[PDB]
């Protein structure tokens, strides 16, 4: 869903 | 992968979507808050970049009523005060 689209891009910046 | 230690608070929050360590990576410690966020339903279902933690005590322990998934800087910065030194 959308939340979890914005969360993966977090997961980038680890 | 670097390991960091969460504060006793923080600790109890990771436990309760299944964690069974003391010790995590940086991409352990994002895995567990997001499962929290997205089971407790705290993002706004219209808006899906907004979180509302005002009665919630993930609200407590970041010391706001709501924060955006957008500023990548600040939820770093409010991860790190709740770990130990
Ligand atoms: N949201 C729609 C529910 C869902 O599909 N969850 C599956 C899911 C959630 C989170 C992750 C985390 N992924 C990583 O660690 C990769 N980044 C390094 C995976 C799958």
């Amino acid at each position: 869903l959308t939340f979890e689209q914005y969360w993966a891009q977090l997961e980038s910046a680890a | 992968e670097t390991l960091v230690r969460p504060k006793p608070e923080l600790l109890k929050l990771l436990k309760s979507v299944g964690a069974q360590k003391d010790t995590y990576t940086m991409k352990e410690v994002l895995f567990y808050l997001g499962q929290y966020i997205m089971t407790k339903r705290l993002y706004d279902e219209k808006q899906q970049h907004i979180v509302y933690c005002s009665n919630d005590l993930l609200g407590d322990l970041f010391g706001v009523p709501s924060f955006s998934v957008k500023e990548h800087r600040k939820i770093y910065t409010m991860i790190y005060r709740n770990l130990v030194v």
